[PDB]
């Protein structure tokens, strides 16, 4: 997969007390093949170390 | 080699789809040709 576009960020503006949510868009690499995106088979890591 | 569509296969463009073909001689391995297609983008279009 490729990120295929921006990384877009939402929180409680002007506020910045609390954060909301996160969208980025993805696509399979250069053409080449289809990826499979079930969510019992594919893992999404989130760290903020 | 030349594959000429039926009214069955031809029934709608191949797009977004994996087309295998597989020449099998009487001796010898045989030859497997596979190509993800894209939509279309002439007359004649080169897929592989």
């Amino acid at each position: 997969l490729s990120l295929s576009g921006n990384v877009l960020y939402a929180v409680n503006y002007p506020t910045n007390t609390k954060s909301y949510w996160m969208y980025f868009t993805v696509s399979p690499s250069s053409g080449v093949s289809s990826v499979d995106l079930s969510p019992s088979t594919t893992a999404i890591s989130f760290t903020a170390a | 080699v030349m594959i000429l569509f039926g009214p069955g296969e031809a029934t709608n463009v191949f797009q977004y789809e994996t087309v295998t073909i597989q020449i099998t001689p009487n001796i010898g391995s045989p030859l497997t040709i596979s190509q993800y297609i894209y939509q279309p983008d002439g007359k004649v279009t080169v897929i592989g």
